[PDB]
């Protein structure tokens, strides 16, 4: 027969952001470097999902922060 | 939000997962909802049912029983509105669906497979989805 | 500034095996894919540790089925 | 493994023997808390530092948290029969601990082994911490990526 063992490595993706930066210009860096839609893209910084209207400095977010990467997708 | 005014809804706004505790991956049960106020309302099947279809084909369930589980957990408001009958259900969809089903789904989508639903769970099934346009869910990977 | 954006991308691992294969080997054979020593390794199959002495039919496992690792490192 | 054998007959723990998750609920990364273990009965009883502490001096250097004070925290949450026995005398602590001590101080671990980057600890958490693996042999936990 044959078996999946599902690995528990993590993958990280490194952005070169600006405290001014909105959350929609975060997610359009996002789609150049990995090809996902910002439609799908659902940020989450310090357990609250993050606003496409506010920049980075509105959520504290300082250098090496890490973000989590969530997919919404819908459609058948 | 249209559910803040849902007649069908009862309580505050909350994260679901934190009105239904469970076992979900990070962030993908973080999404805002409210509990459930009148019982279902026997909603229409959606038109863009590929999401059910493919849960269906996954669990054995009847697309009508799994809606029917959606319409005594989510309230109106979010089973059916402009994205629903514009574009189809959501992954939100699924990970209420997998907690009222007991079932952890994996997702192949075109960059790479993620995970919705409790762990603390048996039952696995396995959903493909492609951005298209317009996107679709069909059932195996 | 430079930030860290974690995605929520799952890797697996494909292994070729035979019904009366013991844990053991199951291990030995993610050591051979992926070069994880079998100590460090943890595997959850139905919500249950798999110990190394049972075989993948003691746990039903067919074929198409997957395994949860998870490393335990010590350190011286 | 899977049941340290002191740990079903160890004076300084009681009731079942349960997976960590089940009692001190937390929303841990799958399965990384499901190592089974037992609820601490007795106070500490102030055992001596591991000699093999660099977990403790990783963790120490990312939290500003004295490794005295981490060791004690581990003692009031784990029985002594999984803080110091065979495993920690010749080989150290394990990612084990590392998910009490996240448990305890409320902050996730990013392990950033020979394979790949891992999680420990619970996500509903803001404190984020760094930890470099090196499965050598002999295994060494380091602070930074």
């Amino acid at each position: 027969m044959q078996i999946l063992v599902r690995t528990p490595f993590v993958q990280f993706i490194t952005l070169e952001v600006e405290p001014s930066d909105t959350i929609e210009n975060v997610k359009a860096k996002i789609q150049e470097k990995e090809g996902i839609p910002p439609d799908q893209q659902r940020l989450i910084f310090a357990g609250k999902q993050l606003e496409d209207g506010r920049t980075l400095s509105d959520y504290n977010i300082q250098k090496e922060s890490t973000l989590h990467l969530v997919l919404r997708l819908r459609g058948x | 939000a249209p559910l803040t005014n849902d007649p069908t809804a009862i309580g505050p706004v909350l994260p679901f997962e934190e009105l239904h505790p469970r076992r979900y991956p990070e962030n993908t049960a973080t999404f805002l909802t409210r509990l459930r106020s009148l019982p279902s309302n026997h909603l229409p099947q959606p038109t863009l049912n590929c999401l059910l279809s493919a849960v269906s084909d996954q669990t054995k369930v009847s697309e009508e029983h799994l809606w029917e589980s959606l319409q005594t957990i989510l309230p109106d408001s979010q089973l059916s509105n402009e994205e629903t009958n514009t574009l189809g259900l959501s992954t939100e969809h699924l990970t209420a669906l997998a907690h009222l089903y007991n079932f952890q789904a994996t997702v192949y989508s075109d960059r790479g497979p993620i995970l919705f639903g409790p762990s603390d769970t048996i039952k696995r099934i396995d959903i493909t989805h492609t951005t298209g346009p317009p996107s679709h869910f069909s059932p195996g990977k």
